[PDB]
């Protein structure tokens, strides 16, 4: 879900033609910001991959077999091996600790309300050089952000 | 045309014999509960020469 | 034209109830006006051939049914298979009882066979009616081994009820068999070929096979390592799976039988084979260090197992078997046994007689912490 509120000043002197100008200029800057989130909610998004609610689990109630051959009793946190060519997901226990973050829900919580600022900064000048010659010069910029590096 | 893959002399000249076996030869052999393959070696010249 | 229409006429399928009835009858019929005559070969590959004739002299002729649950062979018996619903019967003779072991249902038999198929002729003017039998296939000299489980219903339930033979090879290649089983199995449409008729074999036609087991090959159809003959729960000799509706509508009484875990999949199907979640390729695995290898494989074998002379560039001896749950003394007095203080294997463990082994038994891996 993304809230944001974007303000962006003009500024046009050109003419007379849009589609071939032949004097004046066009400097234009914007601002996209959405509310700064991370600093009201008191969330560490960098220790996020060091919880329990963000390992992968199995979440099955039948007990199974992993690709070590060894049971996978439901609950019980997973972990990924490669035994011999292919992969796959082995049962690590009760010790979260030693099982892989679950990228997705981390990805989840960061992103789940946008968080960032985008400003964007443009200019376009228009000058006759000789008789019907003209010549454009123009410089853009962007650049994309967030409050929290985390 | 040349021929390819002689080894040796050009001119070589051979005693070529070609006879009917009379030795069975099969691919594979029940066992003690498992099937495993039969095997001809290069040493049993002399089994197929004598049973010819 | 440019339409692709599907149409399927083979949706009548004759009822299981009514085709076996008429099979019967035809089998039986066959079984009553005709006599069977056997070669008596020691040693060459016509050992136990069988002819069969119509009986034209029923004074000293004596038909195939004559040779009823009789105490001497050659002995006609009748195997209740029951299949799609109905209770099939099945009438099989055994001419010679094999001096050796005999296969599972699941196994894979080397034997050489010649089959015909009975069809009844309609009565024509000048002739009347009667049987016919006519040749479809026969293996005079066996390869390789047949997979019982993929064969005709017919077969998985007679040859279980054969043995063996003892083979030697003569110094020309050729093989000689010796002291093996062999008789005549009469097998109905049903548990043959049930409508299909595609190969030379007409649609609903029984068929009568004469066979003689040369020998047999263990097999293992879950890849579990442990074979298809050692995971028979019961000492009945046959390992079914309930979970073809086709063959099975409604699950039998009899069900549980061959599978520990009550799960619907047989031991002799299954991985885990109890339950417990560690696979019985796990189970069954040489742990590393212990002091009870026994041998060069790293999956203890079911029952001790000793070299085989055929094969002279490997040594098969496994003094040890699968263990059962470990009656050993504890890595510590103190505190229970579980995963964090393991019991020790004593030895008797590999082999003591009617042992759980390991993986039959669904507490002894243990709980991970
Ligand atoms: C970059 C984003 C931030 C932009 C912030 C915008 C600020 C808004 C300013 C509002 C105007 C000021 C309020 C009073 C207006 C009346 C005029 C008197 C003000 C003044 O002395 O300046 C006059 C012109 O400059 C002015 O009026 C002030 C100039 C304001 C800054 C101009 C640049 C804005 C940003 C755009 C540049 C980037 C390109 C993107 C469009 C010159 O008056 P005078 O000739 O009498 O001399 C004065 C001596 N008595
Ligand atoms: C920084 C971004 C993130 C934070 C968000 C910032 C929000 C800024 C505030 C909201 C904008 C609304 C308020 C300014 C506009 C009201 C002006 C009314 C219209 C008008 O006539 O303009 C005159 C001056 O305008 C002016 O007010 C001239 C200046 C207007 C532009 C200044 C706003 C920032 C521009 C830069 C945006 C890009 C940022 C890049 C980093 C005032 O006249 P009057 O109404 O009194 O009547 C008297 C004569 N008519
Ligand atoms: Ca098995
Ligand atoms: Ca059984
Ligand atoms: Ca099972
Ligand atoms: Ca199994
Ligand atoms: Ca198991
Ligand atoms: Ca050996
Ligand atoms: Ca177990």
């Amino acid at each position: 879900r993304n809230l944001a509120y974007t303000i962006g000043l003009s500024r046009s002197n050109k003419g007379v033609n849009p589609i071939f100008p032949t004097y004046g200029s066009e400097f234009s800057i914007s601002a996209k910001v959405t509310p700064p989130y991370s600093l009201f909610n008191n969330i560490n998004y960098g220790d996020l991959q060091n919880q329990k609610e963000y390992k992968t689990q199995y979440t099955g109630t039948t007990t199974t077999t992993g690709i070590d051959g060894q049971a996978i009793n439901p609950g019980d946190y997973t972990k990924t091996e490669t035994v011999n060519g292919q992969s796959g997901t082995v049962s690590v226990g009760s010790d979260y600790k030693s099982a892989d973050t679950d990228v997705g829900k981390v990805d989840q919580k960061k992103y789940n309300w946008l968080e960032y600022y985008k400003v964007k900064f443009k200019a376009d000048w228009y000058t006759k050089i000789y008789g019907k010659l003209v010549l454009r010069t123009l410089t853009e910029f962007g650049f994309l952000g967030a409050y929290d590096q985390s | 045309y040349e021929l390819d893959s002689i080894y040796g002399p050009a001119n070589g000249k051979l005693k070529l014999s070609v006879y009917e076996s009379g030795y069975q030869m099969r691919s594979s052999f029940p066992s003690n509960g498992t099937e495993l393959p039969q095997y001809y070696y290069t040493s049993q010249n002399s089994t197929f020469d004598q049973a010819k | 034209c440019n339409k692709k229409d599907d149409d399927e006429e083979i949706v009548p399928l004759r009822d299981y109830q009514e085709q076996y009835n008429t099979d019967n009858a035809n089998i039986e019929e066959y079984l009553n006006t005709y006599f069977i005559t056997v070669t008596d070969a020691p040693g060459e590959q016509t050992d136990q051939d069988v002819t069969f004739t119509k009986i034209t002299d029923p004074s000293t002729q004596p038909s195939i049914m004559s040779y009823l649950n009789s105490p001497t062979f050659p002995k006609l018996l009748k195997r209740e298979v029951p299949m799609h619903g109905i209770v099939y019967q099945m009438y099989y003779l055994v001419l010679r009882e094999g001096t050796g072991t005999s296969p599972m249902n699941t196994d894979g038999a080397f034997t050489s066979y010649r089959g015909e198929y009975l069809t009844r002729v309609a009565k024509t003017d000048t002739e009347a009616e009667h049987l016919s039998t006519t040749f479809f296939e026969q293996v005079l000299f066996p390869t390789k081994a047949l997979d019982l489980y993929g064969t005709i219903i017919g077969w998985s339930e007679a040859f279980p009820q054969f043995k063996t033979g003892t083979a030697t090879m003569k110094p020309d290649g050729s093989m000689k068999y010796e002291n093996f089983g062999a008789g005549v199995l009469f097998i109905p449409s049903g548990l043959g070929y049930y409508g299909s008729g595609a190969s030379a074999i007409p649609a609903y036609s029984p068929l009568i096979f004469s066979i003689k087991l040369y020998d047999l090959t263990r097999l293992d159809h879950d890849l579990d390592g442990v074979f298809d003959f050692e995971e028979d729960i019961n000492g009945d000799g046959y390992v079914y799976d309930f979970r073809n509706t086709t063959e099975y509508p409604t699950p039998p009484a009899n069900q549980y039988d061959d599978d520990t875990d009550k799960d619907g999949i047989a031991d002799f199907l299954d991985s885990d084979d109890d339950g417990d979640g560690y696979s019985t390729l796990f189970e069954i695995t040489k742990p590393t260090g212990t002091e009870f290898l026994g041998g060069l494989s790293k999956y203890y074998p079911y029952n001790p197992v000793s070299d085989n002379p055929a094969t002279p560039n490997y040594d098969e001896t496994e003094k040890y078997g699968i263990p059962r749950r470990p009656t050993g003394e504890l890595t510590n007095p103190n505190l229970p046994e579980s995963i964090n203080n393991p019991r020790k294997f004593i030895e008797d463990d590999y082999l003591a007689a009617g042992r759980k082994r390991i993986h039959l038994d669904n507490t002894y891996p243990y709980k991970k912490n």
